[PDB]
């Protein structure tokens, strides 16, 4: 088809007529002993399968709050009845204590 | 093809025929006129907001400007859009100096 | 390169969304995962995406991680000894190489991938809760039947990843679709709905299943469909495989022969409602629950000794339909044992049961394919000479296609490193080990 | 023909006539990944509601962000902000139930 | 030729230096009828105002 | 103001896999369908369900018609020229006159 | 072939002094994946205190 | 293959190929050195307590 195909020793190979990326015409699905090339009456391409030989992760630690968190606060002094010259202190913690 | 001014009123189908081989590059001029024209503006354009622009289509009723669903939760100041804040100012402007003043 | 990511102590509040995006190191052509630890808790949105919106659902301490993957070229190890099996389903091709997986290319796909599903496993993690537990699947050859792709001789994995070999077993997947491979392999499919952080369950009504038949020595050489109805061999004995149309495990399997066998895994081609197969001792032409031999008192005493002069492995066979000829390929009297290019071919005329013999060029591998040497213009070219020569009258759609392509020639892959036609003008092209070239000569007619 | 240019800026006054024009396919790598560059996030964009183009086309001044022209008739449901009752509404809750009892 | 494909979202260098000649107006039939079909109406699109 | 007043008829699409596809040419033969594709047959039979009724089954691999006007019910059968030679097939079963 | 089987639990004595030389590399690759099918991780286990 | 400090990382899958002969013996020691890493404290682990 190309004069890069002499250079080649097929092993097998299908004739697929329809591609979406290409009109076709005889797209050959050819293999090697380490490739899977393709020629299709214009030049000789490789499709082989790439694969991540390198691969790096990373992690995130996304604390979730509650939506109702600072909405009706545990508030255990309801009733806070004191002198006139009282200097009590008030104390209260929000729903699940969390962020807010 | 030439006359094309108020842009996307094209005619991609057929008027090509696949003929003349030199009509292509003409076309691509024609495009970039076409481009520029809708966008003559363009500096950074990295307001890309994907969501705003695709939750918007849903609404396709936008037609007395705003006219949102919900409510407008947020503001920070000013004595036109009015917060939950507008009750607080009202008492304090009726209790503190307006109608139930000190000694009332 | 190290992977960072963007946010890695967000604080949202069931229902609040925040888009993390992952950060390599080096910049380059580089695709993305995401996963996580719980189910749920997050609305990831196209986690092969790079920057993954996540909405909160749930309170909870969460750990979502990232996933950058190199995208870098693999050479393959696939030896003469081996080779490739090039399986076609629903306008896709499939590789079938041995110590690889079987890989797809999708017809909307110009790269080579696994094939989706291969290797899914949904096991039970104790005692309950289903989860689709990959294990390491590698298969020997993999052909099609009524939409389906079928495996043979399955080495499977698991975990405790000591392998096991499975000469018996044998696999089937799910109906495919609008242009798209069969999507599952897992026998156990069932009983698992809304996999999120993701697995999908969203089948054809057609599952995945396995049979492991029971027969001599198994190594279950070849398979091949004839009239709705498989024809497995084992080199001994043959089961006949009828499909019931069922929802789940519809494949009956029925034995057929205790005798026959295929000899070579591409040694059986369908030619008119019948097998064209050479069963370790003769050749044999049968329609189904009947078997005649077409090499009874004709040519068996001749080609049971050529081929296994050399590698009786090396057999192959093809249906040449223009001509009405079907033809076996092995490989020439003198040739070293090792080598896998089948010099001489048998060719026998099925229209009016005649056997001839013929040479043909080191055959690796034979097949039909429309003819080369389109005249065009593939790359773009103008020169200085005419300025794309304006054509006159319009122009006649810069090529001709309208006309389906036809004259579909005959090719074969030669150990010659090229590829030669077999059924044209009279030439041959003789090999000279002496001086490693290629020699061309009259084709000898005697 | 250039070639960096992410910023919509293609040039169309310069091209050629009778030499090589072996970039239009490459025009067409350049033209698409100047739309993808702008734009990349495009599945079903109809959300242009052109009514709405030509009524803030009226407006045409917008820099200080928004500065919204129309009437915002919408509210759903609070204790706080209150439509023209607000005179009405607190004087129930500062004298009717919660300073004058009843038979003040 | 090119089916199940829709809108402008097609990996780039599609062209590839090789697709004879008969590809590049295809691709510009393609490239009118996408464009065309995500902003399905152009009056006066001035008001883009950038800031 | 669409209608849907059909009867008890609806539309399907089967999108068949074979080689090289163009889907030449299609001929009905005694109330089963005969598709050529210039390469392999399918046959297609009505079951008659509610939607979705025609099934399709394979025929042949190497047959399939030349021209898209090319196939005609002679008697009881198909005269069709496949690509190589002609061919008189009368359903699960061909012959070659040529 | 050895199929069927996972983790290091088959009985001892399998070379059984005739396998010829081809199943003790065999071996060995059974018992690689399996040991780290056992312990699929490894830091630093100096944290044993026999005692 | 020599470069496994940290155990469990090995490569029992493939460069192994079935070749050299030679190789069997270096991998056995390889693999008492992964081992003795791993766990180099060892007097009487009588505490199975598999339960």
């Amino acid at each position: 088809y190309v004069d890069e195909d002499k250079d080649l020793t097929p092993l097998s190979f299908v004739s697929m007529p329809f591609d979406y990326y290409s009109a076709g015409n005889s797209f050959l699905v050819v293999g090697t002993n380490k490739k899977l090339y393709k020629l299709t009456d214009e030049s000789l391409t490789d499709i082989s399968r790439k694969v991540a030989t390198v691969t790096k992760k990373a992690s995130a630690s996304i604390k979730i709050y509650p939506v109702v968190s600072q909405i009706v606060p545990k508030e255990s002094t309801i009733s806070m009845n004191f002198n006139q010259t009282k200097n009590l202190e008030v104390s209260l913690l929000p729903a699940d204590a969390n962020n807010t | 093809e030439t006359n094309a001014v108020v842009i996307t009123d094209l005619n991609p189908l057929y008027p090509r025929d696949r003929d003349y081989i030199y009509e292509g590059a003409a076309q691509i001029r024609l495009i970039k006129q076409t481009l520029q024209n809708t966008f003559p503006n363009v500096t950074e354009p990295v307001d890309i907001d994907s969501d705003t622009f695709k939750i918007m289509s849903e609404k396709l009723k936008f037609t007395g400007d705003a006219m949102d669903v919900g409510g407008l939760m947020i503001k920070n100041v000013t004595p036109g859009t009015g917060d939950k804040d507008v009750v607080t100012k009202g008492q304090m402007e009726a209790f503190m100096k307006n109608w139930m003043e000190n000694k009332l | 390169s190290s992977v960072t990511l963007d946010i890695v102590s967000a604080s949202l509040d069931v229902g609040e969304e925040i888009v993390i995006t992952a950060t390599a190191s080096p910049e380059g052509e580089y695709s993305y995962q995401w996963s996580v630890d719980k189910t749920g808790y997050v609305s990831t949105t196209s986690v092969t995406g790079k920057s993954i919106k996540l909405v909160a659902l749930r309170k909870g301490e969460i750990n979502v991680t990232c996933t950058v993957s190199q995208m870098t070229q693999k050479d393959y190890d696939a030896f003469d000894d081996y080779p490739w099996y090039h399986a076609v389903i629903s306008n896709c091709a499939v590789a079938t190489t041995h110590y690889e997986t079987p890989q797809v290319k999708e017809f909307e796909s110009e790269y080579f991938v696994d094939l989706p599903g291969w290797g899914e496993q949904t096991v039970v993690d104790n005692d309950g809760n289903p989860s689709v537990k990959k294990f390491n699947w590698k298969c020997e050859r993999v052909r099609s039947f009524n939409n389906r792709l079928f495996a043979l001789n399955m080495r499977e994995a698991n975990a405790s990843g000591v392998t096991t070999n499975y000469p018996l077993r044998l696999r089937w997947s799910n109906f495919a679709n609008e242009n798209k491979a069969p999507t599952l392999w897992d026998d156990f499919a069932y009983d698992r709905v809304v996999s999120s952080d993701g697995q999908t369950q969203a089948l054809e009504n057609g599952y995945a299943g396995y049979i492991d038949l029971a027969d001599s020595n198994g190594s279950l050489i070849d398979i091949l469909p004839l009239k709705d109805y498989l024809f497995v061999y084992t080199e001994f004995e043959t089961y006949i495989g009828s499909p019931t149309n069922n929802t789940y495990q519809p494949l009956m399997f029925k034995k057929l022969f205790n005798d026959s066998g295929i000899l070579a895994p591409e040694c059986v081609v369908e030619v008119e409602g019948s097998h064209f197969v050479v069963t370790q001792n003769d050749v044999i032409l049968h329609n189904g629950a009947t078997k005649k031999s077409i090499a009874s008192n004709r040519v068996k005493n001749m080609l049971i000794n050529e081929v296994c002069l050399v590698n009786p492995l090396a057999t192959r066979v093809h249906l040449h339909q223009d001509k009405k000829e079907v033809w076996v390929l092995y490989v020439g009297p003198g040739e070293p044992k090792e080598s896998f290019a089948c010099t001489k071919a048998a060719v026998w005329n099925y229209e009016f049961d005649t056997w001839s013999f013929r040479t043909i060029p080191y055959a690796q591998c034979i097949g039909l394919v429309d003819p080369p040497v389109l005249e065009r213009g593939p790359i773009w070219s103008d020169f200085q000479e005419i300025t794309w020569d304006d054509p006159s009258i319009k122009e006649l759609v810069w090529r001709k296609d309208a006309t389906n392509f036809r004259q579909r020639v005959t090719i074969v892959g030669s150990f010659l490193k090229g590829f030669y036609q077999v059924d044209v003008g009279a030439l041959d092209y003789f090999y000279d080990r002496l001086n490693d070239v290629v020699i061309e000569k009259p084709l000898e007619m005697r």
